[PDB]
């Protein structure tokens, strides 16, 4: 069980740590989070009581190394920074928990959330749609906009997700113009799978990784992006069987974890009512279909 | 985006463009089985694929032979309309080739985008005018060639005949549009009006009939009113 403490708390702020979050005080003392589940990928997360604009936070794994965040008053917020020296981090983490001065990442034995959400993310792949090779842990916010969105405008700040479009000459071949819109199993299955993901492992990883963008930022382009991983599998007609039973348990746990307030922006009606109603895979996600159905009935 | 009355004389500008109407590609009879169930026969259609600025008609005759064995036909129908405008426009030399493609009607749009990705720069539009070029088919030579085609076969005509000579495209499509209209309202009626008169005939390389300036004011007004009388009629207004 890792720990990330932190210097201090000058400003109000709400701190998120993956699905959990507290409230900090001005000046409260706060010196972080211990008992962080080593195995997973990380989010911690910021959104400052004095300016909710500007959600903000930062992808982590502790195996990687020894992170700390140090609010910045320049800057105006909390910046993670990697501690190289383990003797000295060691050492500052003992203090602060023999005072008791960090909250516990407060997981219940029972509950595989936070592992069902993060399944198939690994650090390596967020490292690569958020470049910053310098830090082994990955800044994302609000505002970030993607490689598509900036397409149709600082390159160095993008989201790299992968680019899918349906009226693309990739998702098209020459020649099979209505078999290939109508059916993107080819676009899935050969462009994407075969060609881009090499495995359903890491298409999943940046859909699950997209989705938690979506959630913990208000990131429109992340929302964006799993909408569109959604869609091009359900409107396959040939998708191997092991990734829709896949497929159906991710969205059920994202459907599940979403605050029920979010439905209205995080959500986009035709994507789900076409892909569970209208879609190949109409009866292929079982799961998702009834948490959707008493959950959110409104959008169907 | 939409072509509409505001923007209605960017049709007769210098930018080549070309209507796209698939309304007669996709033609079938209804009929009743040995059984008593209900069964189609499909019959020859066509595209209308018109130049509104030259009157150039790029008529192309779809076959019956082209759905044999083909599934979800009027979904088809669009796709192989899409496929044909495609190939009209990678045939035509690049100074020829449309810089804009208007769909009468919007199912066309996502087809035709699909099939014109090699062509970024020609946009495809929709409209909000409800054309009449479904009546093509009550244009009797125009019947007559889909009709006796035995094969897939692209006819050219200019649908304004010799008009240009003495109008403006923007008259001359005016002319063209109230005669569709005409004759998708009251077909019997329209045709009556165009050859009541026995001395006015067609000339052989012509779809209407050699009228006058003063025959074609005669003309324009018999078209007119056939449309307000049908429409007392329709709505007993």
């Amino acid at each position: 069980m890792n720990t990330v403490p932190f210097t201090s708390a000058p400003i109000e702020v709400t701190i998120g740590i993956d699905q959990y979050s507290f409230n900090v005080k001005e000046n409260q003392p706060f010196h972080g989070i211990k008992d962080i589940p080593i195995g997973h990928v990380h989010v911690i997360h910021f959104q400052h009581a004095d300016n909710s604009s500007m959600r903000y936070g930062y992808w982590f794994d502790c195996r990687m190394g020894n992170f700390y965040i140090q609010y910045d008053p320049k800057d105006g917020l909390y910046k993670m920074m990697e501690e190289r020296d383990g003797a000295k981090f060691e050492n500052i983490v003992h203090n602060f928990k023999e005072r008791q001065m960090m909250v516990s990442y407060p997981k219940i034995d029972e509950d595989d959330t936070w592992y069902n959400l993060t399944e198939f993310v690994q650090m390596d792949k967020i490292r690569k749609i958020v470049r910053k090779d310098e830090n082994q842990f990955s800044y994302v916010d609000s505002s970030m906009t993607t490689v598509q969105e900036n397409e149709l405008s600082d390159p160095a700040h993008s989201l790299n997700y992968t680019v899918i479009n349906f009226k693309s000459r990739e998702a098209i071949r020459p020649g099979h113009e209505m078999e290939d819109f109508l059916d993107k199993s080819y676009y899935l299955n050969t462009v994407m799978l075969q060609g881009i993901f090499k495995n359903s492992s890491n298409y999943f990883g940046e859909l699950q990784f997209a989705f938690l963008n979506a959630m913990f930022f208000g990131n429109y382009g992340s929302s964006l992006q799993w909408h569109a991983m959604i869609e091009l599998i359900c409107s396959s007609a040939t998708v191997p069987k092991h990734m829709l039973d896949k497929l159906d348990e991710i969205l059920y746990y994202q459907i599940k974890t979403l605050p029920e307030q979010y439905s209205d922006i995080l959500l986009n009606e035709r994507v789900w009512n076409i892909c569970l109603y209208s879609s190949f895979q109409k009866n292929s996600l079982h799961n998702t279909e009834k948490i959707m159905e008493n959950k959110y009935p409104e959008l169907l | 985006g939409a072509m509409n009355s505001s923007n209605y004389a960017e049709l007769f500008n210098n930018d080549i463009k070309l209507f796209v109407d698939d309304t007669n590609v996709y033609r079938v009879t209804v009929h009743k089985t040995f059984e008593g169930n209900v069964a189609t026969k499909a019959i020859n259609g066509c595209i209308f694929t018109l130049n509104p600025k030259t009157g150039h008609l790029f008529l192309k005759i779809i076959h019956t032979s082209v759905w044999a064995g083909q599934k979800r036909l009027s979904q088809l129908a669009k796709w192989k309309t899409a496929e044909e405008v495609s190939a009209l426009v990678r045939s035509l030399p690049k100074e020829e080739q449309p810089k804009q493609i208007i769909v009468t009607r919007k199912a066309m749009l996502d087809p035709l985008e699909v099939h014109m990705l090699d062509f970024p720069n020609i946009a495809i539009r929709p409209t909000e005018l409800r054309l009449p070029f479904s009546a093509a088919m009550s244009i009797d030579k125009l019947s007559d060639v889909v009709m006796k085609a035995t094969e897939p076969q692209m006819v050219l005509f200019n649908i304004y005949d010799d008009w240009l000579d003495r109008i403006s495209s923007y008259t001359a499509f005016s002319r063209l549009t109230l005669l569709l209209r005409a004759l998708k309202t009251n077909e019997e009626s329209a045709k009556m009006i165009l050859l009541s008169d026995p001395t006015i005939t067609i000339k052989s390389y012509h779809l209407w009939p050699s009228f006058t300036d003063e025959q074609w004011i005669t003309i324009e007004s018999q078209m007119r009113d056939l449309i307000l009388t049908e429409y007392g009629r329709k709505y007993n207004v």
